[PDB]
This record gives C-alpha cells, sequence and structure tokens, in this order.
C-alpha cells in the first residue's frame, strides 16, 4: 500500500489527479490520523495540491513551451483553476513561468542570455573532438589484433 | 474632541492595512472634504493612496506577458479608464 | 520654513516661553519633518503641541 | 628569492600599524536603531557623511568644508552610539 | 527513437509520429514523457511548436544498414574539412613571415 | 514595356489572378497571359501566379558561381587577411 | 579646527523620552497591557 | 537656444536686480517654457514645477496661469485638457512677449511632438480613433499632426490606416546602441582620413 | 623531436572555441580600461617640444609612458579577439 503510493513521486513522472482520487480513498481511509481522521478528512485536499504540484514541476522539466488548453487536460484542472495554482508557485519562488490570461499559452522556461546558449554549444564541440580522439586508437587496436 | 475625520483616520488606517483599494476608494470620497480641511493630510493620503495602487498591481503583473487589463481591474476593483491611466503614467518612469 | 523654525528656537530661550506658544512652535516642527518623510519624529511633537 | 631583486610590490602591512575596525566587522547598530536625538542627528549626517556624498555641493558655494565634530553632553546621552550608525552608513574607512 | 535519430534532421513534428506509432498526438507526448523519466532519452516536448526535440540518445541496436547510415551521415561533413584546409592554407602570406 | 513590368511585379505580389496578371500587362488573350508568365518561371497552376518561384532559380544560379562566394566574403578569410596586414 | 559642536539634551524632554521608550516597539511588538507613557511621566533626569 | 536658458533662468530667479531689467512676472512665465523644451516628463516636475521660487509668485498674471496650467497636465497624464491649454499658451505667452513670436511656429510643431513623444513610448498598437477622443481634438487633425515628425524620425512610428492602428517599433535596443556607436565611429574615420593626407602631403 | 614532441592536445585546443560568458567579460573589461589611460594620453603630449626625454615623463607624470602601455593593450587584445572569431568561426563551417 506504501510502496505504490510512495514511488509515484520519488520518481519524476506524470500521474493524473482523477487516478489518485479513487484508487487511494479507499486504500489510506482506514490508517487514521493522516487520511481518515476528522481534522485530517480534510488533508485530502492537500492530498490534490501536492500531485498537481508534483505534475507542474515534472510538466516544467519536460516542456518548455505548452499551451494553456493542453494543460488542463494534464491536470484535469480546468482553466480557471490552472492559471491561479501556477501564480502562486512563482510566488514561493518554486518555478518562473511567464501566464498569458486570456488562456493562450504557459511558458515554464527561462530568459537567456547570448553567452549562456553558446556555452552548450561550446560543450558539444569538445565532447564530440573528445570522441573522435578516444576512437581513432580504438580503430588501430582492433585493426592490428583483428 | 470628536470629529468626521477621526472617523477618516480609522477607515483609512484599515484600508490601508488590508491593501484593498476598494475600502480606500469609497473612504476617500466620502472623507474627501476632511482632507480639503488641512493641507497636510490632503498631500500624504495622495502619496499613499498612489503607493497603494502601485504596490498591489506589481503582483497581479509578476508572472508577466499578455496579462489583460481586464483582470487588472477585476482585481483592483476600480474602473478601466482609472487603471489604464495609472498604467501610462508609470510605464514612463519605466520601473517594469 | 526651516531658516525660520531655527531662527525661533534662537530668538526663544528653549520653550521657556508661554506655555501657548511652544504648543503653536511644536505644531510647526511637526508639518515641516512629515514632509521630509520622518515621521516618528513628526510624531514625537505633534502629542508635545 | 635566488638572488634578491625588487619585482613587485604588496599592500602595506606594516610601518603604520592597524588601528583600523572593517565593514566586515563593522557594529550593528544603524541610524534605524537611533530612536531619540533626531534634531542633532541631521547636523552629524551633514558633518560628517555629506563631504562625501556631494563634494560638488562644496565647491559650488566655494565654501570650506566643515573638519572637527565635538559631540558632548553627560553621559548616558548616545555618543557611543550615533557614531556606531556613522561607521555602517559612511561607506569607507573608519579609524576608532 | 528509431525515426527521428535515422535522419539527420534533429528536430521532427509530431504528426509524422502520429500515423508512425498507430496512437493519436495525445498518446504521442506521453510516450516522449515516457523515456525521458526512464533516462533514454533528453531534450523537450513543444505542444506550441508541435514538436519533439531530441539532444541525448542511448546506443542504438547494431545493424549492417544502421553502420552504412552511420558511414554515408559522416560524408558529408568530411566534404568541408578537406575543402577548408586548402582554402586555410594558401591564404596567409605572413604564416611564419 | 511588357518585358520591363515583369521585373517590377516579382517583389510587388506573391500570387495574383491569371485575368489580374491579364490587365496588368497589357494582354488581349489568357494564351498570352501564361506563356508570359511561364517564360517567367511562374506557375500558373490554381489559377493563380506564383512570382517567387523565378525568384529561387536565379539565387541557386549564383551561388554555382564562384562569383558571388567571395563577394559575401566568410568570416575565416576576414580573420586571416586581417591578420597578415598586421603582421605583414 | 572644530566647526560644528553638537549639544545633548540630558534631562530631556517628554518629546525626547519618548522616543527611546520607542525603540523597544519597533524592535519587538508589544502588550496591550503595556504603556509606554507611564514611564515618562516619573522621569526627571534620566537619559538613554 | 532654449536648452541652456533654462539653467539660466531659474537660477536668476534665485538672485535678481530689476533696474534696468525686464519684470519679474515675465521671467517666471519665460522658466517654464524652457522647461519644455530641455527636458523630458519625468524631470518636469522635479526641476521646474516644484523649483519654490517659481512656487513663491505662484502665479500673478494670464501668461503664467496659461503655461502653469500646461506643464502640470502633462506630466500627469491627461491629455484631455492639454489640448486646450496648448490653445491658451498661444494666446498669451507666444503672441505678446516679443522673444517668442519669433518661435510661434516651432513652439507649435514643438509641443505637438513633445505630447505624442510621451504616449507612444508608454503605448503599443493603439487606435487614432481613442487618442481623439481623449485628446478633444478631431481625428483628421491628428492624422496630418504625427505624419510632420514621422519622415524626421522623432517618433519612429509608423500608422495602419486601414484600422486606424497606430504602431510603435522604436529602438531602445541592441540596435541603437549599433547606430550611436557607428555615427561617432564614421566621423573620427572621415576625420583621419583628410588629417592624415594633410600631413603627408606637406 | 623525441624531446620537443607534438601534442595531441594541440590538435583539440584550436578547434574548441572558448566559453562566450568570458568572452563578454574580456571585451567589456579591455575597452573600458583604455578609456582612464586615453585620457592621460592627451596630457603627456600638450608639450613634446621640450627637451630630454625623462623631462617629458617628469612634468606631467609621464612615467611607465601612457603612449607605450595603451599601445601595447591595443595590440594585444587586438591579437586574440581576431584569433577567437578564426577559432569560432572556422568550427561552425567545418563541423557541420
Ligand atoms: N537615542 C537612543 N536610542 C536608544 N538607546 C539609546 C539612545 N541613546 C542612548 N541609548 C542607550 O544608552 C546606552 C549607553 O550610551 P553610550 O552611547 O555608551 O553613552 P555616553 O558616551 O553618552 O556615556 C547605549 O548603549 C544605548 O543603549
Ligand atoms: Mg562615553
Amino acid at each position: 500500500s506504501q510502496e505504490s503510493l510512495v514511488k509515484l513521486f520519488t520518481t519524476n513522472e506524470l500521474m493524473r489527479w482523477p487516478i489518485v482520487q479513487k484508487t487511494y480513498e479507499p486504500v489510506l481511509n482506514e490508517d487514521d490520523l493522516a487520511f481518515g481522521g476528522e481534522a485530517n478528512k480534510h488533508h485530502w485536499e492537500d492530498l490534490q495540491k501536492r500531485v498537481i504540484e508534483h505534475n507542474l514541476r515534472v510538466i516544467s522539466e519536460y516542456y518548455s513551451r505548452i499551451t494553456l488548453l493542453r494543460l488542463n487536460e494534464l491536470l484535469d484542472l480546468t482553466e480557471s483553476q490552472t492559471e491561479t495554482y501556477i501564480s502562486d508557485l512563482v510566488n514561493q519562488g518554486i518555478i518562473y513561468a511567464k501566464v498569458n490570461r486570456p488562456a493562450k499559452i504557459v511558458n515554464f522556461e527561462k530568459p537567456k542570455n547570448s553567452s549562456q546558449l553558446l556555452n552548450e554549444w561550446s560543450h558539444n564541440v569538445d565532447e564530440l573532438l573528445e570522441h573522435i580522439e578516444t576512437i581513432g586508437h580504438l580503430i588501430t587496436k582492433e585493426e592490428i589484433m583483428h | 474632541y470628536q470629529s468626521r475625520g477621526i472617523d477618516a483616520m480609522k477607515a483609512v488606517a484599515e484600508a490601508y492595512n488590508n491593501r484593498s483599494l476598494l475600502d480606500f476608494n469609497t473612504a476617500l470620497k466620502q472623507y474627501e472634504k476632511e482632507l480639503m480641511g488641512d493641507e497636510l493630510t490632503r498631500s500624504h493620503f495622495n502619496a499613499l493612496y498612489d503607493t497603494l495602487l502601485e504596490s498591489n498591481l506589481c503582483k497581479i503583473i509578476e508572472p508577466f506577458e499578455c496579462v489583460e487589463i481586464s483582470h487588472i481591474s477585476k482585481i483592483i476593483g476600480l474602473d478601466t479608464q482609472q487603471v489604464e491611466g495609472k498604467l501610462s503614467q508609470m510605464i514612463l518612469d519605466k520601473i517594469f | 520654513s526651516k531658516a525660520s523654525l531655527t531662527a525661533a528656537r534662537t530668538a526663544a530661550n528653549s520653550i521657556y516661553c508661554p506655555t501657548q506658544t511652544v504648543a503653536e512652535l511644536d505644531l510647526m516642527s511637526g508639518i515641516l519633518h512629515c514632509e521630509d518623510k520622518d515621521y516618528k519624529t513628526a510624531f514625537s511633537y505633534f502629542f508635545e503641541s | 628569492r635566488h638572488s634578491n631583486a625588487l619585482v613587485d610590490i604588496l599592500p602595506p602591512d606594516s610601518d603604520s600599524s592597524i588601528s583600523v575596525m572593517g565593514e566586515n566587522e563593522k557594529p550593528d547598530v544603524t541610524y534605524a536603531d537611533v530612536g531619540g536625538l533626531d534634531m542633532q542627528k541631521q547636523e552629524i549626517r551633514e558633518a560628517v557623511e555629506l563631504p562625501l556624498v556631494q563634494a560638488d555641493l562644496y565647491e559650488q558655494i566655494g565654501i570650506d568644508p566643515p573638519r572637527g565634530v565635538l559631540l558632548y553632553g553627560p553621559p548616558g546621552t548616545g555618543k557611543t552610539m550615533l557614531v556606531k550608525a556613522v561607521a555602517n552608513s559612511t561607506k569607507a574607512a573608519f579609524i576608532r | 527513437i528509431e525515426t527521428v535519430f535515422v535522419k539527420n534532421i534533429r528536430m521532427l513534428s509530431f504528426e509524422d509520429i502520429s500515423k508512425a506509432t498507430h496512437l493519436p498526438k495525445d498518446n504521442v507526448e506521453h510516450l516522449v514523457m515516457r523515456a525521458i523519466s526512464l533516462g533514454l532519452l533528453k531534450g523537450s516536448i513543444d505542444q506550441v511548436n508541435e514538436l519533439v526535440t531530441i539532444s541525448w540518445v542511448q546506443p542504438r541496436i547494431i545493424s549492417g544498414d544502421q553502420i552504412t547510415k552511420m558511414k554515408d551521415r559522416l560524408v558529408e561533413w568530411n566534404d568541408q574539412v578537406e575543402k577548408l584546409g586548402k582554402k586555410m592554407e594558401a591564404r596567409g602570406q605572413s604564416i611564419w613571415v | 514595356i511588357r518585358d520591363e513590368i515583369a521585373k517590377n511585379t516579382e517583389l510587388s505580389y506573391d500570387f495574383l489572378p491569371l485575368s489580374n496578371i491579364k490587365a496588368l500587362l497589357f494582354f488581349n488573350n489568357e494564351k498570352e497571359t501564361e506563356k508570359f508568365a511561364l517564360e517567367r518561371n511562374w506557375p500558373i497552376v490554381n489559377s493563380k501566379v506564383y512570382f517567387n518561384n523565378q525568384s529561387k532559380e536565379k539565387a541557386d544560379y549564383e551561388d554555382e558561381m564562384m562569383h558571388e562566394e567571395d563577394q559575401k566574403t566568410n568570416i575565416i578569410e576576414k580573420a586571416m587577411d586581417y591578420a597578415i596586414s598586421i603582421e605583414n | 579646527r572644530l566647526d560644528r559642536k553638537i549639544e545633548f539634551p540630558s534631562l530631556r524632554d517628554r518629546r525626547e523620552r519618548r522616543l527611546i521608550f520607542g525603540t523597544i516597539a519597533s524592535k519587538m511588538s508589544l502588550a496591550p497591557e503595556a504603556d509606554l507613557d507611564s514611564l515618562i511621566i516619573r522621569n526627571d533626569s534620566l537619559s538613554g | 537656444n532654449f536648452k541652456e536658458a533654462a539653467k539660466l533662468l531659474v537660477d536668476s530667479l534665485a538672485t535678481f536686480t530689476s533696474i534696468e531689467l525686464t519684470s519679474y512676472e515675465s521671467i517666471a512665465t519665460y522658466a517654464s517654457v524652457t522647461g519644455l523644451f530641455t527636458l523630458e516628463r519625468t524631470d518636469l516636475k522635479s526641476k521646474v514645477i516644484d523649483s519654490p521660487e517659481l512656487l513663491s509668485l505662484i502665479s500673478t498674471t494670464a501668461a503664467l496661469q496659461s503655461i502653469s496650467s500646461l506643464t502640470i497636465s502633462l506630466y500627469a497624464s491627461d491629455y484631455a485638457s492639454y489640448f486646450p491649454y496648448l490653445l491658451e499658451t498661444y494666446a498669451n505667452v507666444l503672441i505678446p512677449c516679443k522673444y517668442l513670436n519669433r518661435h510661434a511656429d516651432f513652439f507649435v510643431r514643438e509641443m505637438r511632438r513633445k505630447v505624442y513623444a510621451q504616449l507612444l513610448e508608454s503605448y503599443k498598437t493603439l487606435s487614432l480613433k481613442s487618442m481623439a477622443s481623449a485628446f478633444g481634438v478631431s481625428v483628421a487633425f491628428l492624422d496630418n499632426d504625427l505624419g510632420k515628425f514621422i519622415p524626421n524620425k522623432q517618433l519612429n512610428c509608423v500608422i495602419d490606416r486601414v484600422n486606424g492602428i497606430v504602431e510603435t517599433n522604436r529602438p531602445d535596443n541592441k540596435n541603437a546602441q549599433y547606430h550611436l556607436l557607428v555615427k561617432q565611429g564614421d566621423g573620427l574615420l572621415t576625420k583621419l582620413q583628410k588629417y592624415g593626407a594633410a600631413v603627408r602631403l606637406t | 623531436k623525441m624531446l620537443m614532441n607534438l601534442h595531441k592536445e594541440q590538435w583539440q585546443s584550436g578547434l574548441k572555441m572558448y566559453d562566450y560568458e568570458e568572452k563578454e567579460e574580456s571585451n567589456l573589461a579591455a575597452t573600458k580600461s583604455m578609456v582612464k589611460i586615453a585620457e592621460q594620453y592627451s596630457k603627456r603630449i600638450e608639450e613634446e617640444k621640450e627637451l630630454t626625454e625623462e623631462e617629458l615623463k617628469t612634468r606631467y607624470v609621464g612615467r611607465q609612458d601612457p603612449k607605450k602601455h595603451l599601445s601595447e593593450t591595443a595590440d594585444e587584445t587586438l591579437e586574440n579577439n581576431i584569433v577567437s572569431v578564426l577559432t569560432a568561426g572556422v568550427n561552425s563551417v567545418a563541423i557541420k
């Protein structure tokens, strides 16, 4: 019960809110004082916030630009709820996104600098070259011996 | 001592603490004459009003990029023309 | 306003001048510092007056 | 090392003593911890700090700029306190 | 992984994938996301521009024809090194003067 | 005059109805207007002209020649010629 | 030398006693049971 | 020149002698107009309007009142009363005054440009229609006034007539630094050419 | 030939354009530093018709001459920037 529950959020992966809501209601309401207390029944509402918050962090890595219309399916929340739950996350400083209020697009990516983007090209070119050097003596080795 | 401006002080103070321009806007209109009644009260309450609007405005627009000004006026609770004229004045200073 | 606020203290001998004039003199410091954006100094004068 | 000759200079470390206190061990007292004494504060601020901030201002007038500043009063008046504050906001060297 | 990689263009629209894996577009993105998690690819998903732009690949299966596609791919850029190697040599009259 | 307006009208339009090209370059048959179009290598497909198509092929003609490559002057060439004046 | 000569009060008006008692409130929020104003009266010679 | 005359005039408001010199009322009014010409709207309010030796006289003639009403309303971003106050300033400051009846045209050009400059850095793709109703002017005059300055590039802005949209394309970017740097480095080059060649012949 | 050696990293460092963060910094720093000594180059030559080479350097403080230093700075940043644009353009055109 514990095993399945935990691994979902440990690993970076998309797991929809309605699958958690349905499945894990009968499993976890049995144990008291986290989901089956009377003061902790209303911690099922706080299960909802965490799954979708997880969903948004995973999506942040994996997308870099997404429409808002797609994103409502990904979280299963409506348009109004999606925009609002992103905007608070910018205040707690977990993400940086730019949120377009007419229901347009939401971009979880960063303003960049000319320099930074070409640092990656600096690395791809070096590493590519590195490979050409290693390859060159491995070819000779297999040439003589085989 | 008791005046209508003693009533003003408590209304305004509570409004500024809330961050509510709605409570503020109402208070400024009903207690307009108490502000006319003294120069010092008058100068500082409008510098308090301008700054209250500014401060609350940055939060709405904090994600940035294509935010409706209909969305803005909702939160703010004031007419569109009032909000748009603030928006032009502040862009000019260049503070966003 | 400052130039002649200072001149007031110098031409008086403290606040040993009639208690009423001191009210009026404290009130006037009160306005001036409030405009300079010192509101601890403005509040303190205004209470005395 | 192998044969003495002069090749480089260093920052001064000797023949002038250490009696400084830095900005890395500066007092935690500031003008904000200063409660009372607000009339006299302005004159100290003008006497110490302003030549630093606006030297040009002195020149314009062509006034010989201020020099020593006696602070005085009976004890417990807060003199040491005031000058702790001067040391943070001067943004410059300090010798006590 | 096979369809984008086998091409010399490294960035590919979701549509071509959709008829290939006999799945609609909604599952395309989910397939792509699952790979990244599993540490089989690293890259991005864009449902704005509708692109998958991959940038790291885990080793492909060996087959003669995969070999052939690698060997042909080096040809393309072998030309550039060789032609440039003549231009730079000739040019410069103060190479050690 | 007819050959001169074709030159002007590459930059002006991206496509035109076959009745519009007809009015502009002055012709009394549509056999003349399309003959004139296919001289300027513009497909007459969809019943619209496509001026951009000739522009592509003029650019390729230029790239094959070695008169266009050094006019551009590449950045490897500019630096090396820059370097040898100094060391001269 | 010796240009600026700064005087301090040390008996203190009520105005200046209040300010240094006011340092307590700035420093940390205080109880409605507390009254600072009680302390300003009883003083007669009390510096900071 | 007006640029320098802003400095000069405000500093003669500090200390003035009226014996064998113009009225004070004149200096105060002149001082306001010069402020407009030299300064941007942001620094209008700090350096001319708040000067305390312009607010000791306040206003005491028609000419100071018309100019004072204009200056503030331009910073305040009420352009409703602005175009009406332009009419007043024409009437009372340009024509009676001898020195300003000589830049009676130059004033009109300047102050239309100046208004247009405040909106167009603070607005992008706005209607002509929206702008006319605000201004209190007709639409037809507005189309024509903006096109005076577009060809000289003091707006750097272009106007869709088709939908009434007024576009904004202002430089302020990397390209802007590039244009300034090249105008200087082109002038340096021309100088190096002529001077070098001269020294070489002799 | 043995004593000297030929390095295998001689060919790798030729074909690598260094990080661009360090390059914005390089150009920015260098061009700014030459303003401080450009100004002093004028003051040196206000007169030059005066006799004795040491003399020129003693009047206006031309010690470790601003002509020699400023030129040197111009030749040495210039050598690096030509080589850097060269390496960058080589890699992009070569590899793909
Ligand atoms: N204006 C003030 N605000 C707060 N505390 C003050 C003030 N003036 C003095 N004090 C207090 O008095 C203490 C002792 O004063 P100090 O500056 O050492 O005095 P003096 O040199 O006048 O004998 C300070 O550490 C501070 O706690
Ligand atoms: Mg002491």
